[PDB]
DNA sequence: AAAAAAAAAAAAAAAA
RNA sequence: UUUUUUUUUUUUUUUUUU
């Protein structure tokens, strides 16, 4: 019988200075806050692909409904959410021929095939980004699926059909999202299936990836990614306090150099002047030694903070007051000692792991539902439990299938409130803007550090890379 | 004076684009009646429209679609439109709204199919600037734009059936709760005396070497058979411990840290249950990292402990409900634990393909909801006690370890219904 | 004076004879395109900084400077900001197109 | 060459 | 890779003792 705290659902802020706890029914009521006249629309494939991508942007033009509107809302349609224009006259369409796409995918080498259909891809983007007076703001790359299959690591391609770059990782994605980086053009990757599927079919007949009952949210996570690729800031965050700055570190392995180096990333969050959130990447990347320590040198990490409270200077004109260096492994004193140096006086550094690897799963006594989100158990003034996944009436449902997994909340270092640290992390869990769903499993600096570290360790002549998400989400 | 705008459609079926089309009008600064905009109904709503359109209704707008178009109360509406059109000597008062992709113009209702009507079809955008045109053209009432009224009406009306309310609720975790641990625990210098080239995972009781000291809570001469050479030690050899001082965090020194003389209690107690789950006869499967213990088909009667099931079929694979263990120490002296579904051909022989046991148990627990996994978890774990309150891991002779019987319970301020 | 300017644009602008040049109705008239004042995303150039560079005795030293004080903002909002823009308008001041020529 | 206590990389299915 | 979630595989390191 030990006490648990709930903390209230986080409410995110829509136009006309409007709150609302849901990010669909928000944005599909109140809209988004900028004013993006239009999404000047680039399309690289085959023929065949450009006519499903035709296809779907008509579909999306019209609303479309899901199974049950309670526990996934329906989508009024493109303009109708986002009041600007996206249609599909004016795509600035680019070739890929199919003799070209089966001259390389066909190849023995994984490496090398992949590096090649990248090439191919990222040759014509930048052609067209250089060479042509049209202006696209995202590149749709739509990829067939026997590039999905045939080029990833570990793809054995079949005996049958082989017909005939080890610096660069055999996933498509993670290199093309890197070799991208140099020329700033945001860039968004479709499968032919996540397209109009109802082509793809299995043995049985009916669609391999069928997502009849789920048309709407598809539409939902493939508009907003759209929109924010393009420049727009579907919602923010409304109960951050001011002068919090958050930072977010996350370590990846790095395979091409020997020793893996563990690259380490970040991504900040904090307010500008005014009243405008500020979620963008801090990236410097410091790469580390030793094959598995994940502790960052003194003074790779004096060089990490030094930039990340420059960053804020600059925006705001002094120091962050109090920041919430958020992590997915424990800080050892080395990096802290280091921390502390580089901070002035007026700044409260604090150092908070969050983790799901310890299996606590609240069971409730009756009932085919799990637990509430926003259940917290505090275990003492530095170490807590919130369960981030769970149960939302408003969605109708979980957010997790089987019994969810909270998230472990300790205060390592600095002092920090853990009421207060509960109540940022929730709230944090809210600007996803990859995919519009109600909240996020994890925080998003967490989710968005490493997915940017997963892009940054595909190339090994990358430099100087941009902090913005829209290159990388 | 009429200032209400009126939205007929087919209630059960055009929710959406109701809602929708209300919520945004509302926003807009248009004042907006409809029937799934008012919560709660009575007796006297089929009364109350009728007033409405006759006393309060500055623009009726029909919503049209295959369900709308031939839908009873929908005609009535249309009919008492129609007529107070008539005695305003007002043309443009009803203004129909199509929003059917299969319902084409030359399938509108009567009253319908000479007024032109604002097309919804292809774009919603569309539609509403249209409709938004032709009211400030027509000079409709209306108040200065303010969505905040939109999200109050949002807010009482609809996330309004589905809020937080506050009562108690008690949940029920995956922790065991450790009772007792035994009085002291035992350093023996074995030395010489026990060969250094030897295992201590096959001794009878747990056991884990530490520089030359054995550390266990079993008594000293427990380890004989296994040890034939332990017959001629001394019992003032030992470096005994109040183990509730290390619970407490009192006990440190050189000899030992109480961080690593905490470690000393974990693989200790993960060993004992090991050793009782081979001492209850359930059967293991390796995992990555950790095991797990699961149940033959038919050593439980009708394979089901209590009443609930434990071991089933599916097509040609028996499925097993398993459970992994471990002790943990920070949060309290607890024995974490987690749930498993693992596959077999025959009820005997596992399935050695890991790729088609992980999709053959991504396929069983696609359909394991809460009070399939609390209820199987809860099931196993009593089948695994020994009393009814408490079953004991094995620490020696005479030491064991309580630990109860019934997962760790928490109290919850805020809960929900169905 | 951009701005006003624009809001100049987007109004028809009449010269004195329309017969040797035809009137210039308006951007959204003409081009049929929204070209607002809104969502203009600004980068300042601080009098000081731009002061700073431009009193310099050497042409190249300052024309250099002068230019990767700019091309550093554009670079930066370019590739660390989230906003999306067509075209870059850089306004430069008169003093320095008086000298910072060759 | 072990242990527990912490780490991340990849593939598979299924529902949102 | 539109996603998200829950798992299943490995692999690996540190602290300590021999």
């Amino acid at each position: 019988m030990k006490e648990l705290i709930y903390i209230e659902e986080p409410k995110i802020l829509f136009a006309h200075g409007q709150k609302c706890t849901d990010a669909r029914d928000g944005l599909a009521l109140f809209g988004p806050l900028n004013n993006l006249y239009g999404i000047k629309s680039g399309v690289i494939g085959t023929k065949q692909g450009l006519k499903i991508f035709r296809d779907y942007l008509d579909h999306i033009q019209k609303p479309i409904y899901n199974s049950n509107s309670i526990t996934r809302p329906m989508f009024p349609g493109f303009e109708a959410v986002f009041d600007c224009k996206w249609e599909s006259t004016g795509i600035t369409f680019k070739e890929v021929t199919n003799e070209d796409i089966g001259k390389f995918l066909y190849n023995s080498s994984t490496h090398k095939r992949t590096y090649d259909l990248v090439s191919l891809f990222i040759d014509k983007i930048i052609s067209a980004n250089k060479n042509e007076d049209e202006n696209v703001d995202v590149w749709f790359v739509i990829v067939p699926d026997e590039i999905y299959k045939y080029c990833r690591p570990n793809s054995v391609l079949p005996k049958e059909m082989v017909q005939t770059t080890y610096n660069y990782d055999a996933q498509f994605h993670d290199q093309f999202k890197a070799r991208l980086l140099k020329h700033t053009i945001p860039t968004q990757i479709f499968r032919e299936s996540t397209l109009a599927w109802r082509d793809f079919k299995n043995a049985f007949g009916l669609p391999i990836r069928d997502f009849s009952k789920i048309e709407g949210h598809l539409a939902w996570t493939i508009s907003t990614a759209a929109f924010y690729k393009a420049g727009g800031k579907p919602w923010k965050l409304s109960d951050v306090r001011n002068g919090v700055c958050y930072l977010g570190l996350v370590y990846k392995k790095v395979e091409k150099s020997k020793n893996p180096r563990n690259a380490c990333c970040a991504a900040q969050m904090f307010l500008d002047n005014g009243d405008g959130t500020v979620f963008k990447g801090e990236v410097g990347p410091w790469y580390n030694p030793k094959n598995g320590q994940y502790h960052l040198e003194p003074k790779e990490a004096k060089a990490l903070l030094s930039q990340s409270l420059q960053s804020y200077k600059e925006q705001i004109g002094e120091y962050p007051k109090e920041v919430f260096i958020h992590a997915k492994t424990r800080f050892n004193h080395q990096e802290w000692d280091a921390f502390l140096e580089v901070t002035p006086k007026e700044t409260n550094l604090v150092g908070v792991t969050i983790s799901k690897t310890k299996p606590l799963k609240l069971y409730k006594t009756e009932g085919d539902y799990t637990i509430l989100r926003g259940n917290a158990y505090v275990v003492n003034e530095r170490s807590a439990f919130l369960w981030t996944v769970g149960y939302v009436p408003k969605i109708q449902t979980a957010l997790s299938m089987e019994v969810p997994n909270p998230l472990f909340i300790e205060i390592n270092k600095g002092e920090a409130d853990i009421k207060q640290v509960l109540k940022d992390i929730l709230s944090l869990t809210k600007l996803n803007y990859n995919a519009c769903i109600f909240a996020d499993g994890e925080p998003v600096t967490l989710r968005f550090a490493d997915k940017i570290g997963e892009i940054l360790t595909a190339s090994t002549d990358i430099k100087t890379p941009p902090l913005a998400f829209k290159y990388y989400i | 004076m009429r200032n209400k705008i009126f939205i007929s459609h087919a209630t059960p079926d055009d929710n959406d684009f109701t809602r929708w089309l209300a919520l945004k009008l509302i926003g807009l600064g248009y004042e907006v009646w409809c029937d799934i905009l008012f919560l709660d109904k009575g007796v006297d709503f089929w009364s109350n429209i009728e007033k409405v359109i006759r006393e309060d209704t500055c623009k009726f707008l029909l919503v049209s679609s295959s369900y709308s178009n031939q839908r009873e109360g929908v005609l009535k509406e249309l009919a008492v439109a129609a007529k107070v059109k008539k005695q305003l000597k007002d043309d443009k008062f009803i203004i129909p709204l199509a929003i059917d992709e299969q319902l084409s113009y030359d399938d509108i209702n009567i009253d319908i199919v000479r007024l032109n009507a604002i097309d919804f079809k292809m774009s919603w955008a569309r539609g509403l600037k249209d409709i938004l045109e032709a009211f400030e053209k027509q000079k409709v009432p209306k108040e200065v734009a303010d969505a905040s009224k939109s999200n109050l009406l949002y807010q009482q009306i609809f996330l309004h059936d589905k809020s937080v309310i506050e009562k108690e609720e008690i949940y029920d975790s995956n922790w065991l709760s450790i009772l007792s641990f035994p009085e002291e625990l035992r350093f023996h210098e074995y030395n010489w005396m026990l060969p250094k080239r030897f295992d201590v995972r096959e001794l009878t009781f747990p056991a884990v070497r530490y520089k030359n000291y054995l550390c266990t809570f079993a008594w000293a001469y427990d380890f004989t058979y296994h040890l034939p050479k332990t017959e001629t030690y001394h019992k003032s050899k030992t470096i005994r411990i109040p183990t509730e001082e290390i619970l407490s965090g009192s006990y440190d020194s050189n000899f030992i840290r109480n961080a690593e003389c905490k470690r000393l209690i974990v693989q200790l107690l993960n060993k004992a249950f090991e050793l009782r789950m081979k001492d209850k006869e359930v059967q293991e499967y390796e995992m990555s990292n950790k095991t797990a213990y699961w149940l033959e088909k038919g050593k439980l009667e009708k394979d089901k402990f209590e009443k609930t099931m434990l071991v089933g079929k599916q097509k040609d694979k028996n499925w097993h409900f398993a459970i992994s263990g471990a002790s943990k120490l920070y949060p309290f002296p607890v024995l974490m634990i987690s749930s498993h579904i693992f596959f077999t051909a025959d009820g005997k022989k596992l399935i050695d393909s890991s790729s088609v046991q992980h999709s053959s148990r991504r396929r069983q627990g696609k359909n394991w909801w809460n009070n399939t996994w609390r209820t199987k978890l809860l099931a196993f774990i009593k089948y695994l006690s020994d009393d009814d309150t408490s079953f004991y891991l094995e620490m020696g002779s005479e030491e064991k370890v309580f630990v109860s019987n019934e997962p760790v319970k928490f109290k919850g301020n805020v809960s929900y219904n169905i």
